[PDB]
């Protein structure tokens, strides 16, 4: 439905970063067969790829922040649900050095 | 430092890392009114601009060519600051040089010159 | 009715608390109000007798990078019956929500789907908040003045894989800025 | 004729002889289907070119 | 209000400070502050064509004119001092229809050639009479001419487009030294010229481009090359002199198009020199492109950087743990001096010093060094006893400061040292250390004028380290600033001038060199920019390689090439004169495939088979603070801790030969200079 | 003694010291009074002296490979001090 109002504390934060992560997950065989790719990858390791990238934004303490991060993470998602996306885009997407960056270029 | 909204910008990540002059421009030598002082702008270094191998056309691949100058002018020093520090950039602020008012007169083109003592 | 008659008469029906600055000119009756007395307000112009406004013109943006508050929503209406125009506008944030206003003006929903889409502000409780303008994939809100004018990437067709990718910006000629601005101004 | 560019083509024009101190330069007989105006002072010995359209004129007194 | 500008104003005098009304609103000024200063300071900005705040103040192009209640006549704000208790009145219609009336007849004579105009973007007369005029245009008759007279290789002069405002004339007498420009004639059709053939010879002759408002003066090299509002400028800081004057670098893509002055009250003043000017050039000719390899015909043959750095690698093994010398060039930021310090010492080799006179130089005490009176502090001196110096040719922006001293204060110079034109009355004392020894006996009248003068400052020109009788010389000096008693707690007046960019930077890293006979039986010689250095010392097989971005002398005998970056696509820090600490911006991209110095000194390190804590350019600087601390403190201006009483005694005798010039081109000093197609010409009619 | 023999165990001593010193006081009292006749028995020996106004007293050697010895100095006495340089003196040896 519409948008939720805000989060007061983390808690909250904390329950729309779960049930984002379920609807994601309860949304993985629909987007496994809607692309049409079944033995290319199997649905467990995108539960692992979406687990970390909700893992990497860990440092964040401000709850608009994080509830702002949930609704892209929900429009992402429903984007990707629709036949909107192009196709294989989400496997692309969700998958000493000095001399190596010395001999390349001068930015590094 | 407080990359939050740097996070949520949505811009490419590897472009969050980029070290950023703050400063505000001084006024230029080849003319004398101060109508464009006062003002400070963020100074992302678009360093690279090869040329185009076809018509001497000056090509470039850095997204922030000219966004500093073009836009993104903030009226104070303290509004550029927490602007890097929202977006998470190393900024590296230079304060600008101001002029030194000094007592200057008409008469002193005229002076006594001394008394013709020998020497 | 006369401009100057909205104003008195506004101001002094409206309550105090909601409107936190207001201003009147030739150029049009501006509300600056709070952003959580934005929908209260609405209504009430929606609704009274002498100050009926029944259409919504549209719902702007304008990006002020150098103030706590950077955006700043205005929303342009008019009295179709008494013809006037009232111009109410209220400041945002990158993470501050503001409350929609689709249940007074249905057309409204456009309107915030694509200030959202450029600017990157939500709404509470809006149905089907998405981005309306951009393609499908966007990654950053361009009405933004950090967004570069030339953006981040760009489109093109690979042979290898038979369909329209997307690459860094390469651009084969950079924007040339002009610097026209001068003293004595 | 092509070979010839505009930089060895408007030397080989004779410079213009008018008596006075300045002599006034518009380009086209039509002044608004030339260039502004360019008053030059042709006091020197040699021609004193036209700054916009390349003519040279020069003092035919003294 | 704020000041417009911000103007910081100096009350010298707490309890004199006038109030007035500039158009309302009172503000406080001190004694004097014409009424064109005060409207500055409340934040007024008034139109102004002869005024400069650098000159003296001219009362003609009558364009600054405002109203005062009790004046008949509108006066000359610029010249008019400020009296407390004034009704100043600038948006009126006195006021305002005296400034469309005097730009009216300002461009009643005007030329109509704003197209081919080299300063039609930024032209004072046009921007202002958008603001301040009427635009309908009353004249109709025939203008005035002016014919052309050519002065200078770089200087385009159109004197048609001259209102005659004599602002060139009051630089060129007062702040350039020499009196070559004046105005001629009387009334409508007066010119300003030379009256003669010769040109502007001066070394600071440059600035007439800038101080003009109009486009009658306008540099010749940068003629009709681009428009004002199609250049990127970026502020960054000079490295031809010691001086590091503040420039603005404006580039049209990846190539510089010119160098403009930066305001910096402290360092250089509004003004350049010319060799920091038209040194732009330089960086577009003859470069290092790529890394190149000595072939055993002699060929030179472009490699990649792996082979390249694979051979430099492979050869450094084979030599000793000594005879690795290692030589820093004059253009160097500090970063890569530490880089090169540091991969040298890790070798077992401690023959590392910096590209001109750094012999045996202490740098021991950080006043040994330095101009320990600041720039902007040479004004409160009473006499100047210039010692084998010349700063003329080695400084040119503390030659303003002692001319701009001479002229105001009515100080006295008593320079000593070979024959030299100087800009001002100076007393020739000697030209050698045998002076030195008369000073510190006083078999002259300069000492007694020295004795009864407070607040003298004795300037030492680097030139004297050079000599083998530094020691000598240096403790002479200092018995004669102990005796005269010029360093004071509350004012020290001893300083020394340095004449290279990476020279205080380099003392301050401590790489200075111990013995005299290095660069003789050492083979790995490491030519980190040292394009002057004498080749001929080097042994014939040494393996010597050169890392820079001009090659002139030193790539013809270099073995391996490495290409570097100049200063204009660098960032690294470098240090002035009076120790002040100030950062490059990299304005341009590098050109060809070229990296910058300290990276490829610590690609070598590593590919050498040595480790270094560092790879970026941030953990460079933290180790900076480990060995000079002071250079990553940039607005800082820390003055010398202790005195000169720290020195040991040096007893031996001085010398019998006199003191002998440094440079002697000054348009040829560094390698971008030497390669420049403007400076070439510009030293060869300007010589002399 | 062991004054002359430092110029044979390390080089480039440096020694910093901040200008106001609420701390590095003591480090100026020391090299005030102790550098002139350390230098004079000690020709041929850079001891720099590094400023730098807003750090802290530290006091580094540099021996033959370039190894890097600091000694903190930050709360110690002048006798303390010129023993911390004893022992930075030995420990190159
Ligand atoms: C095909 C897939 C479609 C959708 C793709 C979407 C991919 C991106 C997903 C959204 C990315 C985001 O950042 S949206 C969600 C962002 N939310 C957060 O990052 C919460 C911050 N972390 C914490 O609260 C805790 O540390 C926590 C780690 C939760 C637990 O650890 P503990 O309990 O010990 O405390
Ligand atoms: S000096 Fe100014 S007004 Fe005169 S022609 Fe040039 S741009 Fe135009
Ligand atoms: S040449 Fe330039 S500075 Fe000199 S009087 Fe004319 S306009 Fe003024
Ligand atoms: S600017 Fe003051 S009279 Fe010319
Ligand atoms: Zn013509």
């Amino acid at each position: 439905i519409g948008v939720p109002p805000n989060s007061a504390n983390l808690t909250e934060a904390r329950r729309r970063v779960f049930d984002f992560f379920r609807a994601a997950c309860r949304s993985i065989p629909t987007i496994m067969d809607i692309y049409n790719l079944q033995d290319v990858v199997a649905p467990s390791q995108l539960r692992y790829a979406i687990s970390a990238q909700i893992r990497n934004n860990a440092h964040i303490t401000d709850p608009k922040v994080i509830d702002l991060l949930i609704f892209k993470g929900m429009e992402e998602l429903t984007d990707i649900v629709d036949h909107a996306k192009q196709r294989h885009h989400i496997i692309g997407q969700y998958v000493t050095d000095f001399l190596k960056n010395f001999y390349t270029s001068n930015y590094f | 430092k407080r990359g939050e909204i740097g996070k949520v910008s949505g811009i490419p990540e590897e472009h969050l890392s980029r070290k950023v002059i703050i400063y505000s421009p001084a006024r230029t030598a080849t003319q004398s009114g101060s109508g464009k002082l006062g003002k400070w702008k963020i100074n992302f270094v678009s360093t690279l601009k090869w040329e185009n191998p076809l018509m001497g056309w000056t090509s470039t691949g850095d997204p922030y060519a000219n966004v500093g100058d073009s836009a993104l002018a903030f009226d104070s020093e303290e509004a550029a600051k927490s602007f890097a520090e929202r977006h998470g950039w190393d900024y590296k602020v230079k304060k600008p040089n101001t002029p030194l008012l000094k007592v200057k007169s008409y008469s002193d083109n005229f002076k006594w010159k001394g008394n013709p003592q020998p020497e | 009715m006369d401009n100057q008659f909205i104003f008195k008469y506004s101001w002094e029906t409206l309550p105090k608390k909601w409107v936190k600055k207001m201003e009147r000119s030739e150029h049009g009756n501006r509300f600056d109000t709070n952003t959580d007395y934005l929908f209260q307000l609405l209504c009430f112009l929606k609704l009274h007798t002498y100050t009926r406004v029944q259409v919504l013109i549209d719902i702007c943006g304008v990006d002020y990078p150098s103030r706590k508050r950077r955006f700043e929503v205005v929303y342009n209406l008019l009295s179709t019956r008494y013809n006037s125009r009232i111009r109410v506008q209220t400041s945002a944030d990158e993470v501050t929500r503001i409350s929609s206003v689709v249940s007074l003006f249905p057309s409204a929903g456009w309107w915030e789907r694509e200030v959202w889409d450029m600017f990157g502000v939500s709404f509470i409780n809006h149905p089907d908040l998405r981005r309306i303008l951009t393609d499908y994939g966007f990654e950053g809100h361009p009405l933004r003045k950090d967004f570069p004018l030339s953006g981040y990437v760009q489109v093109r067709y690979d042979d290898p894989e038979k369909r329209v990718v997307s690459e860094p910006i390469e651009m084969t000629q950079e924007f040339r800025y002009f610097d026209f601005a001068s003293p004595w101004e | 004729r092509s070979k010839k560019s505009p930089m060895e083509l408007i030397s080989e024009v004779p410079p213009i002889k008018v008596d006075g101190r300045i002599v006034a330069c518009e380009g086209d007989t039509n002044p608004a289907l030339g260039h502004p105006i360019e008053f030059i002072c042709l006091d020197l010995n040699e021609p004193a070119i036209c700054k916009y359209c390349g003519l040279r004129y020069v003092q035919d007194h003294h | 209000r704020n000041p417009v500008g911000g103007a910081r104003v100096h009350f010298s005098n707490p309890e004199d400070a006038i109030e007035v009304f500039v158009d309302g609103y009172a503000v406080k000024v001190p004694k004097g502050f014409t009424v064109l200063q005060a409207c500055e300071v409340a934040g007024v900005d008034i139109p102004r064509f002869c005024y400069h705040s650098r000159l003296s103040i001219a009362g003609n192009c009558r364009m600054c004119l405002v109203e005062v209640e009790k004046s008949p006549k509108p006066v000359a704000s610029c010249a008019m001092p400020a009296l407390p208790g004034m009704k100043i009145k600038t948006d009126t219609p006195i006021a305002k229809k005296a400034r469309e009336g005097v730009m009216e007849f300002l461009l009643m004579n005007h030329p109509l050639d704003c197209p081919i105009c080299d300063q039609g973007g930024e032209c004072d007369l046009q921007d202002q009479s958008m603001a301040f005029g009427s635009d309908r245009g009353r004249f109709t008759e025939m203008k005035r001419s002016v014919v052309d007279k050519n002065l200078g290789p770089l200087v385009k002069t159109v004197m048609t487009r001259c209102i005659q405002c004599t602002r060139c004339v009051r630089f060129a007498s007062e702040v350039a030294g020499v009196q070559d420009l004046g105005i001629l004639g009387r009334g409508s059709g007066e010119e300003i010229g030379t009256y003669v053939e010769k040109l502007m010879t001066s070394e600071l002759s440059g600035n007439v481009i800038d101080i003009c408002p109009v486009g009658a003066l306008t540099s010749k090299p940068f003629a009709f090359k681009a428009r004002n509002w199609e250049l990127k400028a970026t502020e960054t800081i000079d490295v031809s002199d010691a001086v590091g004057s503040n420039i603005r670098v404006d580039s049209r893509g990846p190539e510089v198009m010119r160098i403009i002055p930066r305001l910096n009250e402290d360092i250089n003043e509004e003004w350049i020199s010319d060799k920091t000017r038209f040194c732009y050039d330089g960086l577009k000719r003859q470069r290092l492109s790529d890394p190149m390899i000595r072939d055993s015909d002699g060929r030179f043959k472009a490699v990649s950087w792996r082979d390249a750095l694979a051979v430099v690698g492979d050869i450094i093994h084979q030599v000793k743990p000594d005879e690795i010398v290692g030589v820093a060039g004059q253009l160097s930021d500090a970063e890569s001096m530490m880089v090169l310090k540091d991969f040298v010492n890790r070798m077992g080799s401690d023959n590392v010093w910096c590209e001109g006179t750094a012999a045996g130089v202490d740098a021991d005490l950080r006043y040994s060094y330095l101009m320990n009176t600041s720039i902007s502090g040479l004004e409160n001196a009473d006499l100047f006893l210039l010692i084998g110096t010349q700063p003329r040719v080695e400084a040119a922006m503390v030659n303003a400061r002692i001319c701009k001293t001479v002229r105001a204060s009515n100080a006295k110079v008593g320079y000593v040292g070979p024959p030299a034109e100087f800009n001002y009355d100076c007393k020739h004392l000697g030209t050698g250390p045998d002076t030195l020894k008369e000073i510190a006996e006083g078999r002259h009248p300069f000492c007694t004028a020295l004795k009864n003068a407070k607040n003298p400052a004795i300037i030492v020109g680097a030139g004297l380290f050079n000599r083998t009788d530094k020691n000598a010389i240096l403790s002479s000096v200092e018995s004669i600033a102990q005796a005269n008693n010029v360093v004071r707690p509350d004012w020290n007046g001893l300083n020394f001038l340095l004449q290279y960019a990476a020279q205080a930077a380099a003392l301050d890293l401590g790489l200075i060199q111990q013995s005299a006979k290095a660069l003789e039986s050492a083979k790995f010689v490491y030519l980190m920019g040292a394009d002057d250095v004498n080749v001929d010392k080097i042994p014939k097989d040494a393996f010597v390689v050169y890392q820079g971005h001009h090659g002139d002398k030193a790539v013809y005998r270099a073995n391996v090439i490495l290409p570097a970056s100049a200063f204009t696509e660098k960032e690294g820090t470098y240090e002035n004169t009076e120790g002040f600490t100030q950062q490059t911006v990299p304005a341009v991209p590098t050109v060809g495939d070229a990296r910058d110095d300290w990276k490829i000194v610590r690609a070598l390190s590593e590919v050498s088979g040595v480790k270094l804590p560092y790879n970026s350019i941030e953990g460079v600087r933290s180790r900076i603070k480990s060995v000079a601390p002071n250079l990553v403190h940039t607005d800082e201006r820390e003055p010398a801790a202790f005195g000169p009483s720290l020195k040991p005694e040096c007893k031996e005798a001085m010398s019998t030969t006199p003191f002998q010039t440094v440079v002697e081109n000054f348009y040829m000093t560094n390698s971008i200079t030497r390669a420049s197609k403007i400076m070439a010409q510009c030293s060869a009619v300007l010589l002399k | 003694a062991w004054r002359g023999s430092i110029s044979k165990s390390m080089k480039e001593l440096r020694i910093l010291l901040c200008q106001s010193s609420p701390a590095s006081a003591p480090t100026r009292t020391f090299v005030e009074k102790n550098y002139k006749d350390l230098k004079s028995l000690n020709p041929k020996l850079p001891i720099l002296i590094r400023e730098c106004s807003g750090v802290q007293p530290q006091m580094w050697a540099r021996y033959d490979m370039g190894v890097e010895r600091c000694v903190n100095l930050d709360g110690l006495t002048e006798p303390q001090i010129l023993k911390a340089l004893e022992n930075l003196v030995k420990s190159g040896a």
